[PDB]
């Protein structure tokens, strides 16, 4: 069966300029596994952008966290791409500060 | 349901020795046994989908590989007198823990000293005085006989007695087998054509009437 | 590592050939096999973790209804029971498959008898079960069930270390 | 404590082998990884407490899910025969076995849960000794693995070699195998609502609670939760919000539950 | 301590 993911994008620690950090696009509620997940900073992919091991919880959704290291600013902007079987198009989903 | 070949090689040392194993149909892990009877069964190692997943602890010239057709071969190079033994074939439907692993015939591998030390086995069928018969294969090295008794041209089992043999000079070997009424035939699987000889004891099918 | 206790057990053809396959780190499964002398190890069955016993043919085999146990017993051994039965145990967790038992090689006594010893042949034949330059053969059975005929040659008392025609 | 061993193995029509990623999660911290799609091919450490173990383990480990893999080949070739599916289908085998042990290391309760293209195909029960079922090819394969007694041997395997190691790693990683932050966070929405986030960082296990709790009442409604989002370095994050009128602060608070904590904190901001 | 047992479907 194919179920559509839960995309959330976030951050380690609360956005803070200047220093490190990780966008973390945890990847879950996915089926089948057959994913491509790209995190978008202003609309470009990138590839640094080693993921976390795909892994399955109780019912059977896989689940994903592909982090990047960065520095949050306000100027720039950072999104996550992901692409399903279930998703008929890329869901880009903003990176929230806030959220 | 392995059949394993060949069944009593008696190449010399070193050499190079070839030992085939088909395991059943469908099993697609092979686990491979020296029977040397100073340490039983010894862990060789194991081929599942041409690759080697468990290897015992043996010597690097202890080498083997796995086919397509999940049948295995194994390569023992640089032989000394220690490998005499009868090499098995461990066939598991599927590898790792849990698997009923069946067993092939045996290879009865025997590294004689030099070929000149493999003899035939000279045979006498004795008359029954009494009703029993004797067929002594004498003199024959390696033990690598398979005596049955076809007194009719099938195998009997009715009684056997082949000597679970006896040596010469504790090192040719003799044995000895029994047969009871109201002709016998001794096999020495012995050299094959690709050995070489010098002075030749290849497999003779050799009888005795009676 | 698995320890079958009874490193050689000779019976006689009556029973009891209990051969206890002690071991620790316990076992997913046990087999046994069924060496016949100058033969390959016959497998016989696997006792998986179910524990209780199973009767195949009129051996039974047991395995121990808790961990790290297991064992075999023939109940009326016979002729055709000869051979060195093995243990094994696939053991998860172990790089070597199956550590082997160092066998229990079984002999059997037929409980027939009168002593007869016979180139030339020298053969001494129908002795009694008891009855453990010239070249001598151990006794053999002939499970026809006369049995124990034993051969010596040379180049008529023969065995010198009964009937003497 | 509790030993995850999370297998995929989603085929591929063509595209060469079926992909085999396989994890291995004591705990909520995974700690071994497989990728057959991986250049090493081998079993790669993902904890600071498993580099330790010898390379005799490395090698039974990768061993034995190289054997797990074309274990999955050879399952994902019989169910495409028991679902009468086509091969040109990429289809899922995920697999989770695993085993529960309280305070002391001593063995509670296995697990061995099989899903087929997200279905659950077969898990074991609780007592280990049976299996479940979902469709028809599971009946095919209770039937296959109750006379091979296939549940007993996992059974042998999880109160056995899986508490094994499950207690040889928390001796592993006392330091590490075994406290949010809670930052409460606001963000005004508008002049007659607004939302309050509470900001939960860093938190080992990831069975947190939060209830948005008003000194005696419960809330569910608009009381999203999100999912238990890892951070990346084996912990995970938690966080809740509430649709309420702006001007009210002080009146609603988060109560936080976890392991970690000596008293649930609450904040008031 | 990865199951050695391989139970197929």
């Amino acid at each position: 069966i194919q179920r559509t993911p839960k995309i959330q994008v976030y951050s380690r620690h609360p956005a803070e300029n200047g220093k490190s950090n990780f966008l973390n696009c945890y990847v879950s509620g996915f089926h089948p596994s057959d994913i491509e997940v790209d995190l978008l900073k202003n609309g470009e992919r990138i590839e640094k952008v080693e993921h976390s091991d795909l892994s399955f919880s109780k019912d059977w959704s896989f689940y994903l966290l592909y982090y990047t290291e960065f520095t949050p600013t306000e100027k720039d902007e950072y999104a996550c791409r992901v692409n399903h079987v279930t998703l008929s198009q890329p869901k880009i989903v903003k990176w929230d500060r806030d959220m | 349901g392995v059949t394993q070949t060949p069944r009593y090689l008696i190449k010399t040392r070193g050499q190079q020795v070839t030992l085939s194993c088909s395991p059943i149909s469908g099993h697609r892990s092979v686990s491979w046994y020296q029977q040397t009877p100073g340490q039983g069964l010894q862990f060789l190692f194991e081929y599942f989908s041409e690759t080697q997943r468990n290897k015992g602890n043996f010597p690097g010239r202890f080498s083997g590989r796995q086919f397509s057709n999940s049948r295995s071969e194994m390569n023992v190079s640089t032989l000394e007198l220690g490998d005499s033994a009868l090499y098995l074939c461990a066939s598991s439907l599927w590898t790792g823990v849990g698997t009923e692993a069946f067993f092939g015939q045996g290879t009865r591998l025997t590294v004689v000293e030099d070929l000149k030390n493999v003899f035939p086995p000279e045979v006498a069928v004795f008359e029954p005085a009494e009703a029993t018969l004797v067929c002594l294969a004498t003199g024959f090295y390696p033990d690598h006989v398979e005596l049955s008794w076809w007194v009719n041209g099938k195998e009997v089992h009715s009684g056997v007695c082949t000597d679970p043999p006896l040596k010469e000079q504790p090192s040719r070997y003799a044995l000895s087998s029994r047969l009871r009424v109201s002709r016998c035939q001794v096999q020495f699987y012995g050299l094959s054509e690709n050995d070489e000889w010098t002075q030749k004891p290849v497999t003779q099918i050799v009888s005795a009437e009676a | 590592q698995v320890m079958q206790i009874p490193q050689y057990q000779h019976v006689q053809e009556g029973e009891d050939f209990t051969t206890y396959c002690n071991s620790s780190t316990t076992l997913s499964n046990i087999q046994w096999y069924k060496q016949r002398p100058g033969g390959h190890p016959v497998f016989l069955i696997q006792l998986v973790k179910s524990g209780e016993v199973k009767k195949q043919k009129r051996l039974t085999f047991q395995f121990g209804e808790a961990k790290k146990n297991s064992s075999l017993h023939i109940t009326a051994t016979q002729t055709t029971d000869v051979g060195t039965y093995f243990c094994a145990s696939d053991r998860e967790g172990g790089s070597e498959k199956l550590v082997f038992g160092k066998g229990t090689k079984l002999t059997v006594n037929p409980y027939i008898p009168d002593p007869a010893v016979y180139k030339s042949v020298c053969l001494f034949t129908d002795f009694d079960s008891q009855t453990n330059d010239v070249y001598i053969t151990d006794k053999c059975v002939l499970d026809m069930f006369k049995s124990n005929s034993a051969v010596a040659w040379s180049n008529a008392n023969a065995f010198n270390n009964t009937f003497f025609p | 404590h509790s030993m995850r061993y999370f297998f995929t193995s989603v085929s591929r029509p063509g595209r060469g082998e079926p992909r085999f990623i396989a994890v291995g999660y004591v705990d909520d911290t995974q700690f071994v990884r497989f990728d057959s799609d991986a250049a090493s091919q081998k079993m790669e450490p993902r904890a600071p407490w498993i580099e330790q173990e010898g390379p005799e383990y490395w090698d039974q480990e990768t061993r034995n899910m190289k054997a797990h893999s074309q274990t999955d080949r050879a399952n994902l070739g019989t169910l495409r025969g028991y679902y009468n599916q086509s091969e040109d289908g990429s289809h899922t085998i995920q697999i989770m076995y695993g085993c529960d042990v309280g305070p002391d290391g001593r063995f509670l309760r296995g697990y061995r849960q099989d899903a087929y293209d997200g279905k659950d195909y077969i898990a074991l029960n609780e007592d280990l000794r049976s299996w479940t079922a979902a469709d028809m090819a599971a009946q095919i394969t209770k039937r296959k693995w109750e006379a091979v007694h296939a549940a007993e041997q996992r059974r042998v395997y999880l109160e056995g070699r899986c508490v094994d190691g499950l207690r040889r790693y928390l001796e592993n990683g006392k330091e590490t195998l075994q406290p949010p932050k809670t930052h409460m966070t606001h963000h005004p929405i508008s002049d007659h609502e607004a939302t309050l986030r509470c900001w939960a960082l860093g938190f080992y296990p990831a069975e947190i609670t939060l209830t948005w709790q008003r000194d005696g009442e419960d809330q569910t409604q608009d009381t999203e939760l999100v999912e238990t989002r890892p951070a990346g370095d084996g912990t995970f994050q938690k966080w809740a919000a509430v649709v309420v009128p702006s001007g009210e602060e002080q009146r609603y608070t988060c109560h936080v539950q976890h392991e970690g904590l000596p008293k649930p904190l609450t904040l008031r901001w | 301590f990865t199951s050695d047992y391989y139970q197929l479907y």
